């Protein structure tokens, strides 16, 4: 009466199976990553600048009172 | 079905490292001839260009 009925696949079959390796690539030339890395660097060099030039007059202005107090 | 994302990660981890290549590259040259008198078989034969699968 009853037919066979074990485990067998499914009509059609299973659906593909990936198995090539997949390993993408991000993208960004190394002359990009090096202007990057430039132009951080000029960046922090010009703000850097600024900022010492500025700590030297505050130094100067601190000498000058010293001096004023001195006698 | 998704097995080979997991070997895809496990190259992510290992395939391009300089640290791995570096740990492994010219490590246990063998040749062809050494590997086939000394009773190498599988992958042992495989690496060194041996064309040989059972």
């Amino acid at each position: 009466a009853s037919k066979v009925k074990q485990d067998m696949p499914p009509p059609g079959g299973y659906g593909p199976i990936d198995y090539k390796r997949n390993l993408p690539r991000r993208g960004l030339s190394g002359y990009s990553m090096f202007a990057v890395g430039i132009g951080t660097l000029l960046f922090g060099y010009w703000s850097m600048m600024k900022w010492n030039r500025e700590r030297r007059r505050l130094q100067i202005e601190d000498f000058e009172a010293r001096i004023a107090l001195m006698p | 079905k998704n097995f080979s994302f997991r070997i895809d990660e496990l190259e992510e981890m290992l395939t391009n490292n300089r640290i791995w290549r570096n740990r492994t590259v010219d490590i246990g040259v063998v040749t062809a001839e050494d590997a086939l008198n000394y009773g190498f078989s599988g992958v042992m034969l495989r690496g060194s260009g041996i064309q040989w699968d059972l």
